[PDB]
RNA sequence: UUGACCUCAAAUCAGGUAGGAGUACCCGCUGAACUUAAGCAUAUCAAUAAGCGGAGGAAAAGAAACCAACCGGGAUUGC
RNA sequence: AUAUUGGCGAGAGACCGAUAGCGAACAAGUACAGUGAUGGAAAGAUGAAAAGAACUUUGAAAAGAGAGUGAAAAAGUACGU
RNA sequence: GUCGAAUUUGGGUAUAGGGGCGAAAGACUAAUCGAACCAUCUAGUAGCUGGUUCCUGCCGAAGUUUCCCUCAGGAUAGCAG
RNA sequence: CGUGGAGGUCAGUGACGAAGCCUAGACCGUAAGGUCGGGUCGAACGGCCUCUAGUGCAGAUCUUGGUGGUAGUAGCAAAUAUUCAAAUGAGAACUUUGAAGACUGAAGUGGGGAAAGGUUCCACGUCAACAGCAGUUGGACGUGGGUUAGUCGAUCCUAAGAGAUGGGGAAGCUCCGUUUCAAAGGCCUGAUUUUAUGCAGGCCACCAUCGAAAGGGAAUCCGGUUAAGAUUCCGGAACCUGG
RNA sequence: AAACUUUCAACAACGGAUCUCUUGGUUCUCGCAUCGAUGAAGAACGCAGCGAAAUGCGAUACGUAAUGUGAAUUGCAGAAUUCCGUGAAUCAUCGAAUCUUUGAACGCACAUUGCGCCCCUUGGUAUUCCAGGGGGCAUGCCUGUUUGAGCGUCAUUU
């Protein structure tokens, strides 16, 4: 799990948020798997990832990378989305599968705080839209 | 705070409302902005009718039966009923769902 | 005493010029500097303060590149020679 | 400070070339609102900082 | 929105024998220890600063918008209130005026103002040309230098170059039927208006 | 009154793209618009010049040097002396002048056909 | 004395005197003026004497 | 007037080297004289003229190198046009209009027709 | 002893790429308190401000493991 | 189709008019203070054109009195009113 | 008072904010500290003091009821326009 | 009633002169205020029917700026010190020179430096400003000149300590350690006669870097010389390192 | 009665208000998509005949090359006649170059303008010493090439 960095348990706040060891963090190991991955390889992309193997102490993942500047992947068309500067550091974004999810973007009235981005649906609804003729 | 003969009025303006405000100065000027996007469409989609055509459709829900609406497309029991292939629709101008 | 007399038991140096940014902020002892940060790999840029960045974003400079930019995409990055009109 | 850096000294040698007022020409220039140098630096009145 | 409060000053309190106002901090600079962030100081916010969002059109009744337009409308008949607002047509035949519908088609301004002038609009016309004094408030300077009064307008069913060949002349304006705005058939809310008709207008207007 | 939406109407832009604008303007005589059929060509160094506005009106002359600092032309002959002996001229400007006399060596004689007219 | 290049060393003074005015150097002290130049003083062998080569070069 | 620009363009390079030390010397005179006397423009008007030779030396040099590398690919780096950075990246015009196989066949069966309405 | 496979490496090997800047809009992570509750511990402020990683002229979402139950509709986005 | 106080290029206003309006209409993120993160102002309008005062006299001079310039210096640079 | 020593001090270095260091006095932490400085949230909240910018005409009060962790406050009724 | 601006109107006023300001001068209104006459002054402004608001002032220990009485007052009293003559100068209790009288009494009120200052160093001319008196005097003003290194130091070594790799954490800005779970290096002999330097053996294993111009450290002194430099320049006489 | 205090007016002082102007700010709206290892943003230092500052620039230094306009700049000096013509201009445009020391900073370092290594070449009686000139040596990672390591391990004669 994810501890808090506070010093020394100390949280300086409401006696609401005064835990520390008991917090989930928001993103599976997946996610970070990816991160460590498509950072130490700036050169490479991310393009998915799956589990592998597993203990008590790790989760083991192997990444599937692609090389945009390539000469193979910069032809055979069917894999020049992977070149386009709008998938720079996909991962990063939560743009994978993993990416997808965590964030939880899918279709369906289950998924109404987080269809087509929290932030953005907070804002769209979260605001106060005054025309020039007040009906 | 309260007092006299007043409805509760409950206004849900106690967060930072003020830093989002999205007024509409522009609207009309938005509107001369959509009719050059719409006429310099007539130019290069060629002779077009820009506009596809649309199935008429009943409309769902107990309130709207009485009225019939625009779909999206004619399945494809409709566009195998006109003659045309699935894909000949797209070509000639027809959307298909 | 806490006042006059030791103000004058200060002939030291704590800070010194940044190599980076001239601003004498470059801390001797702990080696980075307190305005723009040396040797870290990144000027740092705090949103709590906006008047300090204010004074060292793009434009207090003499943007040696980017004032051709606007130019050289005005045209649309052409290349070679200019041919003889007239006159 | 006696023994000095070469990077002090190119400071103080900057100093020096600025530490002038104006030469009579300027005022005489067309459109002028220029009358004083106002960056005139004193080793008395004020210190450099290096 | 950021006017007045860049200045970072904090309330030196009581003890001081001083305003307890906001004193900026610092020194050496002279605005150190002034006053900051309240109306009643100088550099500071104004009070309550405007902002965008307020009520800057309003809405209309549009049959109420037609009511009035159509009163104006009338308004342009009955001589005693066309006189009300200068628009010296002492000397003219009758009330409304019609012309023939040949103004539309014409071409050249030179014969266009020719063509009021023969009918009476003249001294209409002589009005302007003489009011063209400068602005006194300091919008002078806000590009609203200079102001005329407002001459005779015209109206006409299909354009034929008529706007064009009156657009240049002081005082003239045009205005299609279908238009018939009413800040021109009433400007300050004042009834009464030197329009002038055209057959193929005046016909329309039924 | 303007039409395009290209030109500006404010004082702010059409005062400050006078005052601070680089260097790159008097009309012609009677005889020479109805010899050339042009109306207006700017000043050279070289002209022939008669003033029509102004307290010093008529004294004709040569241009010795136009002064585009002062956004005015200095005519040789007009000037004024001063008190201890010296004499320094009196800045003109070209739109309250009358050039009479050109000089064309190539370029204004090929400005003159541009602007529809017929040389000599 | 000249005003020499600040990125000159004796060593690069020594050589470009010798090149354009043909006389050889015994030895060469170099000082930064406060001005922001350089200074140096180059002392030429008992072979030749300055007084008519800095005339001829122009300066007396 | 110093030096022209276009006269010493069909100078040879020899020619252009040797003309430098002609400049240079004379720079070193007016220098000497320059501080026997408050007044000497004239030494803005030709070392304006050192410039512009040593200008016309780049581009005839430059010329050479370029030709030598014609034909051939893995020019030099500052011979290659500059752009921007993400514009000498991506993809180029060949790459991105490169489709497959499969959609190809599409294309050509079945392009995008054109029509209206007439009755 | 020779010749192949797999894995790990070496070089100022040939050719490439990434770091920083700006962040007004956009994608996520992390994340308070003043304050409201005319006290204050859930709550509200707020899934905000500060801090961190990441791009484009837009970003995101986008051809349903959808909404509906209705004579059903039919990618996403915004009013 | 949506947003965009950042960058470029423009058009505008029942906005402010220089103790207001951006901190800055001016050599303004400038002088200056702090060892530092940071804080941070004041300052527009002589005249159309310097024609900005030759020359006489007094005084050591600074300047004064004349003269003169300029419609007007009860416009003389510590200069609209 | 002490003065060749648990002496005095220069330079480098280490320890930092509810944290350092303390032969402790809640002492020192760059004139500030039983709790540093700077910027942001922040124009923080106040039942508590102060101020709250022209004329004339007409009408014109209350410190009382009930309730409230309510008694230097509100709500209700009253008086008033 | 009045103030900043907006629509309309009076073809309103105005450089033979608007606005603004002064005026124990006049008129109107109970009043908010309005009108006129005179002086000043030079570029715009006013009445009316409406619209709009950043619209009125005596004080809030109110913001900014300026000026008063106090007041020509308090005071310019520590460090035992001044006097005469001449010179310069329009202008000397203070500048210079000369003659006296004193003081610091060499743990200096003397000679050099470290940190710090940055041209204050020296020369010419000069007094509007600073030197809380004055001043032809200055650490002030305007213009110039001046700092010479194989040996003096920085350069190099390392101390307390800082910190980069390989690695391990951390969403992350970055944190731990720095020889620890890293196969981490060059190096003399020989080959020579395309071997340029490769190649065949003997080999050693340390194991980034920074960090103390009073810690360790290779080597020089004397005489003389500028307005201002010297263990640096001139002369003479040395020693060390690399080749 | 004077001096002195107070009030008013005339003139003259300190002072900067009021009116009028602005080669500014603020807000809205319509368009565009152009930073950086081909090494940017920023910083230091220097460049003009006579300038400190702003502005421009980088010992090619208020800049060079090219095109267009077309007879100037200006405070002075100076240079001119290149001006009936591949030519002025503190002009405009800008498609070619230069672009100091730095800076993500790139050989290692950096409160020491320190210390290194490799290649070419020149000089100093010189592959091994010194100096001058020219060109290189940062890390993570991708593809390929070349050298290797591993009874991890496969066939083959011994």
């Amino acid at each position: 799990n994810r501890k808090r960095p506070v010093p020394k348990g100390a949280t300086y706040g409401k006696p609401t948020n005064q835990g520390v060891n008991e917090l989930k963090y928001q993103r599976s190991l997946r996610a970070t798997a990816e991160e460590r991955v498509g950072r130490r390889a700036a050169n490479l992309r991310v393009l998915n990832s799956y589990w592998v193997n597993q203990d008590s102490t790790y989760k083991y993942f192997e990444v599937i990378l692609v090389d945009p500047q390539h000469k193979a992947i910069r032809r055979d068309a069917r894999y020049n989305w992977i070149c386009d500067p709008v998938h720079k550091h996909r991962e990063a974004r939560g743009l994978t599968a993993t990416g997808k999810k965590s964030r939880g973007i899918n279709k369906g009235h289950k998924f109404n705080n987080t269809k087509a981005g929290r932030r953005k649906t907070w804002k769209r609804q979260n605001t106060l839209s005054l025309w020039r003729y007040r009906k | 705070a309260i007092s006299k003969n007043l409805p509760i009025l409950k206004n849900h303006f106690r967060k930072h409302w003020q830093e989002r405000v999205k007024v509409h100065f522009d609207q009309a000027g938005k509107k001369v902005s959509r009719r050059n996007a719409r006429a310099t469409r007539a130019a290069k989609i060629a002779p077009r009718p820009l506009d596809l055509l649309r199935p008429v459709v009943r409309a769902p829900t107990v309130k709207y039966n009485r009225k019939v609406r625009a779909g999206r497309g004619f399945t494809l029991a409709e566009v195998k009923a006109a003659g045309l292939t699935a894909a000949y629709a797209r070509t000639i101008g027809i959307a298909v769902d | 005493g806490k006042g006059t007399p030791s103000f004058g038991k200060r002939h030291n140096k704590s800070h010194t010029l940044c190599n980076r940014c001239g601003r004498r902020s470059f801390h001797v002892q702990k080696k980075t500097c307190s305005s723009c940060g040396y040797p870290a790999a990144k000027t740092r840029s705090y949103n709590w303060g906006a008047k300090a960045k204010r004074r060292h974003t793009t434009g207090t400079g003499r943007m040696r590149y980017l004032k051709h930019v606007s130019r050289r995409f005005k045209n649309g990055f052409q290349t070679g020679s200019a041919s003889k009109a007239s006159a | 400070a006696a023994q000095k850096s070469f990077r002090i000294k190119q400071k103080m040698a900057k100093a020096k070339k600025q530490n002038r007022p104006l030469p009579q020409w300027i005022r005489l220039r067309t459109n002028n609102t220029i009358r004083y140098n106002a960056k005139r630096r004193n080793w008395r009145r004020t210190k450099m900082n290096i | 929105e950021k006017a007045g409060h860049q200045t970072s000053a904090e309330s030196w309190g009581t003890g001081r024998a001083v305003a307890r106002i906001p004193r900026v901090g610092g020194g050496g600079t002279g605005r150190s220890g002034q006053g900051a962030f309240g109306n009643m100081c100088r550099g500071g916010r104004m009070f309550a600063p405007t902002k965008t969002w307020r009520k800057w059109n309003v809405k209309v009744n549009h049959n109420e918008k037609r009511y009035a337009t159509a009163s104006a409308i009338a308004a342009t008949a009955v001589a005693s209130l066309v006189l009300a607002r200068g628009h010296r047509v002492e000397k003219i035949p009758e009330i409304p005026l019609v012309v023939s519908t040949d103004l539309e088609s014409i071409q050249k301004t030179k014969e266009a103002v020719a063509a009021l002038k023969a009918v009476g609009a003249h001294s209409d016309l002589l009005k302007v040309l003489k009011s063209k004094k400068l602005r006194a408030g300091k919008g002078k300077y806000r590009n609203r230098r200079w102001t005329q009064r407002r001459g005779p307008l015209v109206v006409y069913a299909e354009d034929n170059g008529i706007v064009k060949a009156l657009r240049n002349v002081p005082g003239v304006e045009t205005a299609n039927v279908a238009s018939l705005n009413l800040l021109q058939l009433a400007p300050g809310a004042h009834l009464g208006r030197f329009v002038i008709w055209t057959e193929a207008a005046f016909t329309k207007l039924d | 009154a303007k039409q395009s939406l290209d030109v500006s109407s404010d004082r702010r832009k059409a005062r400050k793209a006078y005052f601070t604008a680089p260097s790159s303007s008097a009309p012609l005589s009677k005889e020479l618009r109805a010899q050339y059929g042009i109306k207006a060509l700017p000043i050279r160094r070289d002209d022939e010049v008669l003033v029509v506005r102004g307290s010093k009106k008529g004294q004709e002359g040569k241009i010795s040097s136009v002064y585009r600092l002062k956004f005015a032309v200095q005519v040789d002959k007009v000037t004024k002396e001063k008190v201890n002996g010296a004499s320094v001229p009196i800045n003109l400007h070209p739109s309250k002048l009358v050039i009479t006399k050109l000089h064309l060596d190539k370029d204004r004689k090929a400005l003159i056909q541009r602007k529809g007219g017929k040389l000599e | 004395v000249f005003q020499v290049s600040m990125k000159a060393n004796k060593y690069q003074i020594k050589k470009a005197v010798k090149e354009l005015y043909e006389v050889d150097v015994l030895k060469v002290n170099t000082l930064v003026r406060p001005n922001g130049t350089k200074k140096a003083y180059v002392r030429l062998t008992a072979d030749y004497d300055a007084l008519d080569i800095a005339n001829r070069i122009g300066y007396i | 007037a110093g030096v022209k620009a276009y006269e010493l363009r069909t100078k040879s390079k020899e020619q252009l080297a040797s003309q430098l030390v002609d400049l240079k010397k004379e720079l070193a005179e007016l220098k000497v004289q320059k501080l026997s006397r408050p007044s000497l423009p004239k030494i803005k008007t030709v070392r304006k003229s050192i410039a512009c030779v040593l200008t016309v030396i780049n581009e005839q040099q430059r010329e050479a190198v370029r030709q030598l590398y014609k034909g051939k690919k893995y020019q030099p780096k500052d011979l290659r046009a500059k752009k921007t950075r993400a514009l000498r990246r991506a993809l180029t015009k060949f790459e991105a209009s490169q489709v497959t196989e499969k959609q190809r066949k599409k294309q050509i069966a079945f392009p995008q027709r054109k029509y209206a309405i007439k009755a």
